RNA sequence: GGAGGCAGCAGUUAGGAAUCUUCCGCAAUGGGCGCAAGCCUGACGGAGCGACGCCGCUUGGAGGAAGAAGCCCUUCGGGGUGUAAACUCCUGAACCCGGGACGAAACCCCCGACGAGGGGACUGACGGUACCGGGGUAAUAGCGCCGGCCAACUCCGUGCCAGCAGCCGCGGUAAUACGGAGGGCGCGAGCGUUACCCGGAUUCACUGGGCGUAAAGGGCGUGUAGGCGGCCUGGGGCGUCCCAUGUGAAAGA
C-alpha cells in the first residue's frame, strides 16, 4: 500500500488459533473417559491405537491418546488430559497424563520414565 | 554443582588436556597421554566431521569445564561480560579468572582447582584479613590472598606451599611463600592464560 | 496557558454559540505522514457578532454549556465561505453511505 | 594452502528410459582468512570430484575482502535473485553472527567480528553468490575518495 | 498533616529508611511530597544518617510535624540546634 | 505534472549514470541547484551549469565515473552508487540533529534541508541543526 | 419477632490443573486517640508451609593399574564403563559444646526555660536465631535426550504388531526413529511435559513484502470527500529545526 492508505486502514495484526480448548487456556483438564476402545490410523500408519473418548470438567467431550505400552481405563476412569495432538488419529487433540487420577503408569517402563508417570524402580 | 564425578575423562573428549587433577594430569597418566580419544563403546572410531554447532558445544564447554563452573553460573558470568565493556571474550576470562576458587589455584594453595574449591569452601582461604568460602567470589585487583592463620601448618598447605618456592605465579599476581599471602595486581589479559580455547567460538555458542 | 485555537465558523444556527471547526495537523505515530484532523467546537458568542466564514480564535474557558468550554477570543478574518463550503460538502456526502 | 570448506552437497537427478541418473554438486569455499575467498559449485557424477571441481572453481573464482581489524567497512545488502544477504560490520567481541553458508564465506574471508540477516529465499547457492557479490562491493574510505577527486 | 517520617526501604532484615515529607494520611511506603534524608539505623556505612537541613526547615516552618524517630534524627544533625 | 521535482531529479541522476551519459539535464529550481552544489562539493557528480533548452531553464548535470575496468564488461564503476529520496511529498521525513542518520558508515552522505540551508549530515551535525531528510547518496 | 454480609488477616466449603498458618509480635517503621503515661493497630515487622522463582552452597579433595570384579560390546587377541571403584592419605556439610548480636533511641526523667543544648532510665517479636570460638562424620543425585533440525550408537527383543511422533516421517525379521540393556550427549536439586506471550515470521513488511502466469488491478468511464501539487519573489512562522527553561514522582532499567 501507498503510504497514504496505510494511515486509512493500516496493517491487520496477526491473530491466531488455539488447537487446544482444554478451555480457559488451562494446561490441563479433569476428565472422564466414556468409551475406551481402540481405532485405526490414517493411510500411511497401521495399528490399532489407544484413545479414550473423555467428557471434561471444561464442558467439552473430547478424544484423547492413551500413551504407553498397555493402560487401565474404563467406562469411568477419570483421568488428566494434556494436549498434544496426534498426526494420525483425526480429531485427536489431546493426551492422557499416564500416572494421574486413575490412569496408571506404564509398567516395566525404565527409560522415559516421567512422561509415561512411571516411578523410579527399586535397585534392590 | 562442580560436576563431581570423573575427570581426565574429559581431560579426553574435548579431546585436549584440561587439567582438572592438577598433579596426575602431569604424570604419563591424564589419559591424553594413555587413551587420547573419547569415553564409552565408540570414541575410537571414525570421527564424523563436527556440525558448526558442536564446533561451539565444544569449545564452550573445553572452557567451563577449566574451571568447574555449573553452566548456569557460566551463561550468567558470560552475559556480564557481553554488557561489561570492550572485548566480551577477553573480559569473559578475566572474569572467569577473577574467581576466588581459581586464584587459589593460580596461587598454588591448591594443586587443582577442584581442591582450590575445597579449601576455599572450608575456611581455609581468607581475602584481606576475613575468611571466605564462597567459591564463586570474585576477587579484585589489589586484594591479598593468604591462607588462614590457623589453618598455615596443615599436611597439605606445607606441601603445596613447598612447591611454590622455585615457581613463577602469573604476571598479574604476586605470591609471598614464606608467609603465604597472594596479591590479585590486575585482570588477566587475553595472553596470560595460554588457554586451549577460542574463546571467540564461545560468544558465537551463546550467539544462537 | 488557557488553550488557544483558531478555526472557522461553521455553525450560526444556535442562540449565542458558534460552531467552531478547527483542523490540527500531527505526524501519524508509525507511518509518519503529516495527517489533518479536525474537530468542531461549540464556542460561546455572547453578543452574537460571529458570523458564517469568520476565522476565529477559540480560547479555553469557565464551561458555559454541557459542550461550551471555549469563548471566542477573537476574529482573525472574515467570510471564508470556502472552508465552510467544504466542511458541508464532507457532511453531505454522508447521505450517500447508507442503505 | 588455502583453507577450503564443505558448504552444500546435493544431489540432483534426471531422466532416462526406466531410469533416474544422479550427478552432485558441491558449494565449496576456499579462503586464507586474510582478506582472500572463493567461491565454487562443481558437479560431477560422484560425490568427490564434484567437491574437488568446487574447489578448483572456487580459486579461480576469489575477491579482496577489505578487513578492518577483523571487520567490514560497511552496510551492504544485495540481492541475488529472490534471495538476499544484509551485512553489518560490527567491533571485536561481535563473533560472526550468521547463516551457515555466509558464515563458512566471511570466516575463511578472515572475518572475525560481523553481523548478518539472510532474507529473501534462503537457497544456499544464491545466498552464497550474493555474501560473495556483497563483498565485491564493499569499498574502503580510501577506495570512494578515490572514486571523487577534481 | 504534612509529616517528615521515616519510609521504609532496603530489604528483609535490611532495614534502610528514607527521611521523607509526605501527607500524613499516604501509606507509609506510599508517594511522597519530598525526599531529605535517608537512615540506617545500623550504620553499616559511616555515612548512615544525611539529612538536607536548610530543607527540612522550609518544611518544618510551613507546619510539617515529625516523627519522634524522625524528630530524634533531624536534632542529631542540627537542625534543631540554632547557635 | 512532476509530483516531486527532487525525486525526479535523482532519478534523472541515477538513469544517466546507469548508461554512462556525460551529462544529463534537469528543469530548473534553486532548490535543485543547492543539492547539486553538494553533490558536487563531495565529489559524486563533476558539477552543473544552468543552461536553456528551447527557451527554458535547466541544469545540465556532468556525471562522473571510475576507472574503465579490464575483464568481460568493463564498464566503469559508479562514484554514485546509490541515490535515494527520503523524504517525499506523500511521506515527508523530518530530524532532529541527534538522529540524524551516518549513512554507509561515513563512506556515504545524507543531504537535509535546514533552517541554515541544505546540508550534509556533517555539516549540519557540526551546525547542530536538524531539517528535512532530503536523500542519502554513496 | 429477630439477625447477617471475609473483594481485611487467617481459615472452611465449592469450583479448579492449581495457590499457604484459623502462626509471633507491636521491639521497629507508619497510623488513630491522649497533656502524658499509654491504649488500639491481621497496616506493619517477623516467623511458617510450598524447588513456585532467582542467587548461593553441598553430596568430597589429592593420590590410586596399560587398568580387579560385575555388566555391555567382541573380528574371542581385545575393547568399553575408568582413575571410575576398591585402597592410602588429607580436609570436615551435617551434627554436638561454648559464647551470642545489630536492628534502640527516642518518647519519658533530671540540669537548662517543659527552647537549644548537656545528662539519666526503660524497651527485642524475629531469637538462644544470625554470626564468632571450640570439637567433629566421606556424608542425597537425578531428569531429558542420542534418525535429521540437534550435542550424543552399539547389542538384544520386536516384526505396519507393540508402539513412537513437534515437523519430515519411523515400525513389513540385519530398526542408530518402537521396548530394554550397555554406552553417550546435555543440564543438574533439578530435569522434562503441557498451556500462554514474543522470537524465529521481511508470514500485515514504518524500519521491511507484494498483485502478467504463484494469492492479488476494481468490467470501464465520470466524479464527491480526501490524499498529493511546476517555476520565481516577498510577508507570516502553523509544520520543521535550534537554544533555554518547567514537567517527565518513587521504585524498576
Ligand atoms: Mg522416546
Ligand atoms: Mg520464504
Ligand atoms: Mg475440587
Ligand atoms: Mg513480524
Ligand atoms: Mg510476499
Ligand atoms: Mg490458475
Ligand atoms: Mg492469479
Ligand atoms: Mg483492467
Ligand atoms: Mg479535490
Amino acid at each position: 500500500p501507498t503510504i497514504n492508505q496505510l494511515v486509512r486502514k493500516g496493517r491487520e495484526k496477526v491473530r491466531k488459533k488455539s488447537k487446544v480448548p482444554a478451555l480457559k487456556g488451562a494446561p490441563f483438564r479433569r476428565g472422564v473417559c466414556t468409551v475406551v476402545r481402540t481405532v485405526t490410523p490414517k493411510k500411511p500408519n497401521s495399528a490399532l491405537r489407544k484413545v479414550a473418548k473423555v467428557r471434561l470438567t471444561s464442558g467439552y467431550e473430547v478424544t484423547a491418546y492413551i500413551p504407553g505400552e498397555g493402560h487401565n481405563l474404563q467406562e469411568h476412569s477419570v483421568v488428566l488430559i494434556r494436549g498434544g495432538r496426534v498426526k494420525d488419529l483425526p480429531g485427536v487433540r489431546y493426551h492422557i497424563v499416564r500416572g494421574v487420577y486413575d490412569a496408571a503408569g506404564v509398567k516395566d517402563r525404565k527409560k522415559s520414565r516421567s512422561k509415561y508417570g512411571t516411578k523410579k524402580p527399586k535397585e534392590a | 554443582g562442580r560436576y563431581i564425578g570423573p575427570v581426565c575423562r574429559l581431560c579426553r573428549r574435548e579431546g585436549v588436556k584440561l587439567y582438572l587433577k592438577g598433579e596426575r594430569c602431569y604424570s604419563p597418566k591424564c589419559a591424553m597421554e594413555r587413551r587420547p580419544y573419547p569415553p564409552g563403546q565408540h570414541g575410537q572410531k571414525r570421527a564424523r566431521r563436527p556440525s558448526d554447532y558442536a564446533v561451539r558445544l565444544r569449545e564452550k564447554q573445553k572452557l567451563r569445564r577449566i574451571y568447574g563452573i555449573s553452566e548456569r553460573q557460566f551463561r550468567n558470568l558470560f552475559e556480564e561480560a557481553s554488557k561489561k565493556k570492550g572485548v566480551t571474550g577477553s573480559v569473559f576470562l578475566g572474569l572467569l579468572e577473577s574467581r576466588l576458587d581459581n586464584v587459589v589455584y593460580r596461587l598454588g594453595f591448591a594443586v587443582s582447582r577442584r581442591q582450590a574449591r575445597q579449601l576455599v569452601r572450608h575456611g581455609h582461604i581468607t581475602v584481606n584479613g576475613r575468611r571466605v568460602d564462597l567459591p564463586s567470589y570474585r576477587v579484585r585487583p589489589g586484594d591479598e590472598i593468604a591462607v588462614a592463620e590457623k589453618s598455615r601448618n596443615l599436611e597439605l598447605i606445607r606441601q603445596n606451599l613447598e612447591a611454590m618456592k622455585g615457581r613463577k605465579v602469573g604476571p598479574w599476581l604476586s605470591l609471598d611463600v614464606e608467609g603465604m599471602k597472594g596479591k590479585f595486581l590486575r585482570l588477566p589479559d587475553r595472553e596470560d592464560l595460554a588457554l586451549p580455547v577460542n574463546e571467540q567460538l564461545v560468544i558465537e555458542f551463546y550467539s544462537r | 496557558p488557557k488553550k488557544v485555537l483558531t478555526g472557522v465558523v461553521v455553525s450560526d444556527k444556535m442562540q449565542k454559540t458558534v460552531t467552531v471547526l478547527v483542523e490540527r495537523q500531527f505526524p501519524h505515530p508509525l507511518y509518519g505522514k503529516v495527517i489533518k484532523r479536525s474537530k468542531k467546537y461549540l464556542a460561546h458568542d455572547p453578543e452574537e457578532k460571529y458570523k458564517l466564514g469568520d476565522v476565529v480564535e477559540i480560547i479555553e474557558s469557565r464551561p458555559i454549556s454541557k459542550r461550551k468550554r471555549f469563548r471566542v477570543l477573537r476574529l482573525v478574518e472574515s467570510g471564508r465561505m470556502d472552508l465552510v463550503e467544504k466542511y458541508l460538502i464532507r457532511r453531505q456526502n454522508y447521505e450517500s453511505l447508507s442503505k | 594452502d588455502f583453507e577450503e570448506k564443505m558448504i552444500l552437497i546435493r544431489r540432483t537427478a534426471r531422466m532416462q528410459a526406466g531410469g533416474r541418473r544422479f550427478r552432485f554438486g558441491a558449494l565449496v569455499v576456499v579462503g586464507d582468512r586474510q582478506g582472500r575467498v572463493g567461491l565454487g559449485f562443481g558437479k560431477a557424477p560422484e560425490v568427490p570430484l564434484a567437491v574437488q571441481k568446487a574447489g578448483y572453481y572456487a580459486r579461480r573464482n576469489m575477491v579482496e575482502v577489505p578487513l578492518q581489524n577483523g571487520t567490514i567497512p560497511h552496510e551492504i545488502e544485495v540481492e541475488f535473485g529472490a534471495s538476499k544477504i544484509v551485512l553489518k560490520p560490527a567491533a571485536p567481541g561481535t563473533g560472526v553472527i550468521a547463516g551457515a553458508v555466509p558464515r563458512a564465506i566471511l570466516e575463511l574471508a578472515g572475518v572475525t567480528d560481523i553481523l548478518t540477516k539472510e532474507l529473501g529465499s534462503r537457497n544456499p547457492i544464491n545466498i552464497a553468490y550474493a555474501t560473495m557479490e556483497a563483498l565485491r562491493q564493499l569499498r574502503t574510505k580510501a577506495d570512494v575518495e578515490r572514486l571523487r577527486k577534481g | 498533616m504534612v509529616k517528615i517520617r521515616l519510609a521504609r526501604f532496603g530489604s528483609k532484615h535490611n532495614p534502610h529508611y528514607r527521611i521523607v515529607v509526605t501527607d500524613a494520611r499516604r501509606k507509609r511506603d506510599g508517594k511522597y511530597i519530598e525526599k531529605i534524608g535517608y537512615y540506617d539505623p545500623r550504620k553499616t556505612t559511616p555515612d548512615w544518617l544525611k539529612v538536607d537541613v536548610e530543607r527540612a526547615r522550609y518544611w518544618l516552618s510551613v507546619g510539617a510535624q515529625p516523627t519522634d524517630t524522625a524528630r530524634r534524627l533531624l536534632r542529631q544533625a542540627g537542625v534543631f540546634r540554632q547557635e | 505534472m512532476l509530483t516531486d521535482p527532487i525525486a525526479d531529479m535523482l532519478t534523472r541522476i541515477r538513469n544517466a549514470t546507469r548508461v554512462y551519459k556525460e551529462s544529463t539535464d534537469v528543469p530548473a529550481s534553486r532548490f535543485k541547484e543547492e543539492i547539486l552544489r553538494i553533490l558536487a562539493r563531495e565529489g559524486f557528480i563533476k558539477g552543473y551549469e544552468r543552461v536553456d533548452v528551447d527557451g527554458k531553464p535547466y541544469l545540465r548535470v556532468y556525471l562522473k565515473y571510475g576507472p574503465r575496468r579490464q575483464g568481460p564488461d568493463p564498464r566503469p564503476e559508479q562514484v554514485i552508487h546509490h541515490i535515494r529520496r527520503i523524504s517525499k511529498p506523500g511521506r515527508r521525513v523530518y530530524v532532529g540533529v541527534k538522529e540524524i542518520p551516518r549513512v554507509r558508515r561515513g563512506l556515504g552522505i545524507a543531504i537535509l534541508s535546514t533552517s541554515k540551508g541544505v546540508l550534509t549530515d556533517r555539516e549540519a551535525r557540526k551546525l547542530g541543526v536538524g531539517g528535512e531528510l532530503i536523500c542519502e547518496v554513496w
